[PDB]
């Protein structure tokens, strides 16, 4: 039970983990 | 300041920047360094041995990483410092 | 201290978490009308006043002006006795305000209102100071330039200032996620500084 | 019981005067420290700077080359004294025969 | 002799400490005044009293 | 259940700096062994740095 806990609150990779490149260069969902 | 002119377009602080491919030290800021002391002046302790000794650990272990990081070198996705992956080189993999 | 105590329905207050600060109030219809002739300030919720540090030089006539707020939400887990108590607490903690030139010290309601960001004043909490800001416009058009298209990003804990272009701003999610790449690429590199190949390899 | 370990690669540079002479419960030579030190080491990229005010002792010798998660000294900072103490016997045995 | 730990005190202690290090020797054996071979042959010489001839 | 966790062999990561210190570590062990046997060093001495 705690494994699943963990898991849905653990969280998103945040910098480098989700983009290759600077941001700079160059998340979208939004709900009611 | 009406024109922003910003400009680092030196290949390595581009690279850099932008996130691409590159050394870790720059090429161009590499300093030499005196001569350390020789072998025979250092204390016993820390002095190495003059026939390399045998170890169970001499060889480096197989491992996934570098399999996939010489592949993808080979096709050009990747630029890395030589011609076998480094450790350093294997642990960034892990995580992007 | 002034050794007068003053009549404060004649004075704006704004609070601040550490500091209350008095500026004198010129009658006018919409409240929008300041003096920087007198000013004091106040240990919070405490009434023997003081002057402040003026750190520039203050505008010597009356000037309509905004006013906003800067800071940061606390949210704390308070101690629970009894069988109601509150789980939550949340405070704004303002620290420091910005006011705002209005342009031509024009009102509201006119067709032509904007807001002269040039003119941009500084009240701080921490050390009782009042400054102006020091913009830096980057807008072309020169002094004359339409002040219908143009956008202030402040930045850096409210030490720097910049106008430019209203189209070329950046969404939301872009400037979160430039943050947080800088800060991760320079931890990665912390943590891999300390093996004994890093002259020897690349970042890819 | 902590040991300074090295930043990174690179010769070390401190002042032989300051420390003074000594060996080690291990049989090894080096310095003890009864003063403050700095000591740096001198990467190619970057100078690397280190203390030991406690008494200390260093292992190493101005101009030696250390590589990385080295240990360069101990702190020793603990100074308790022990009533757990014990006095035990060792004894060498002899691996061949003779006078 | 002196102890563990300790800074080492006595004389013979300090040298015998700086002559690990070989420069040492070398530079120390010029002032003596002798060839390298000298310092191998006095090492090898009898303590004690010399018996008269 | 949806998550599935599951461990196997190559999950089981070692820090990359391993082989070195334990490399290093061996190689002081024999440059002690070979003083003792040369005098340089004592018996109860050797054991504590071992």
């Amino acid at each position: 039970m705690l494994i699943g806990l963990y898991v849905l609150t653990s969280g998103n990779h945040r910098g480098i983990c989700v983009n290759r490149y600077n941001p700079c260069n160059r998340k979208e969902p939004f709900f009611s | 300041q009406p024109e922003q002119e910003e400009e680092e377009l030196t290949g390595y602080e581009l690279d850099k920047r932008l996130g691409r491919p590159h050394p870790f030290i720059d090429p161009k800021t590499k300093k030499k360094i005196e001569k350390p002391l020789t072998s025979e002046e250092l204390w016993w302790n820390w002095r190495k041995p003059e026939k390399e000794q045998w170890s169970r650990w001499q060889r480096r272990r197989p491992d996934v990483e570098t399999v996939f990081l010489k592949a993808m070198a080979e096709t050009g996705q990747v630029k890395l410092y030589g011609d076998h992956p480094t450790l350093t080189e294997t642990a960034l993999y892990r995580a992007r | 201290i002034v050794d007068y105590r003053i009549n404060e329905e004649e004075f704006h207050k704004i609070s601040l978490l550490d500091c209350d600060f008095f500026i004198r109030k010129p009658p006018d219809p919409d409240n929008d009308v300041y003096d920087f002739r007198e000013m004091y300030v106040t240990p919070p919720d405490t009434d023997i006043y003081a002057i402040p540090r003026v750190l520039a030089p203050m505008p010597q006539k009356y000037i309509r002006c905004a006013m906003s707020d800067y800071g940061c939400y606390n949210v704390t887990e308070p101690p629970i006795d009894a069988p109601r108590d509150p789980m939550y607490k949340s405070e704004r903690e303002v620290s420091k305000v910005f006011l705002t030139k209005h342009y031509r010290n024009r009102r509201a309601g006119d067709p032509e209102f904007a807001l002269d960001f040039e003119e941009i004043y500084v009240i701080d909490s921490k050390t009782k100071s009042i400054t102006r800001a020091k913009v830096v416009v980057t807008v072309p058009g020169g002094r004359n330039r339409d002040r219908k298209n143009d956008l202030l990003v402040i930045r850096d804990n409210g030490t720097s200032f910049k106008i430019i272009p209203s189209e070329e701003r950046d969404d939301p999610t872009t400037v979160i996620e430039k943050e947080e790449w800088k800060k991760s690429r320079q931890d990665m590199e912390r943590h891999l500084r300390k093996l004994r190949d890093f002259s020897v390899s690349n970042w890819f | 019981a902590e040991h300074v370990r090295a930043p990174s690669n690179g010769k070390i540079k401190f002042n032989e005067d300051l420390v003074h002479p000594t060996r080690t419960r291990h049989g090894h030579p080096a310095f003890l420290c009864s003063i403050d030190l700095y000591v740096t080491i001198e990467s190619e990229d970057i100078l690397h700077n280190v203390n030991i005010p406690p008494k200390s002792l260093l292992l190493v010798q101005n101009d030696q080359y250390v590589e990385s998660e080295q240990v360069i000294a101990e702190i020793r900072a603990g100074i308790s004294t022990l009533n757990f103490k014990e006095k035990v016997r060792k004894h060498i045995y002899s691996d061949s025969d003779g006078e | 002799n002196e102890g563990e730990e300790v800074a080492l005190q006595s004389p013979e202690a300090i040298e015998a400490f700086k002559m690990l290090s070989p420069n040492y020797r070398k530079k120390k054996i010029s002032d003596m005044g002798i060839t390298e071979d000298e310092y191998y042959a006095k090492q090898f010489e009898i303590k004690g009293e010399i018996p008269e001839p | 259940t949806a998550t599935s966790i599951s461990l196997g062999i190559d999950d089981l990561l070692t820090i990359p700096s391993k082989g070195w210190l334990v490399q290093d570590a061996e190689q002081q062990s024999l440059i002690l062994e070979k003083h003792h046997h040369y005098g340089n060093v004592h018996a109860v001495e050797k054991l504590r740095q071992s």
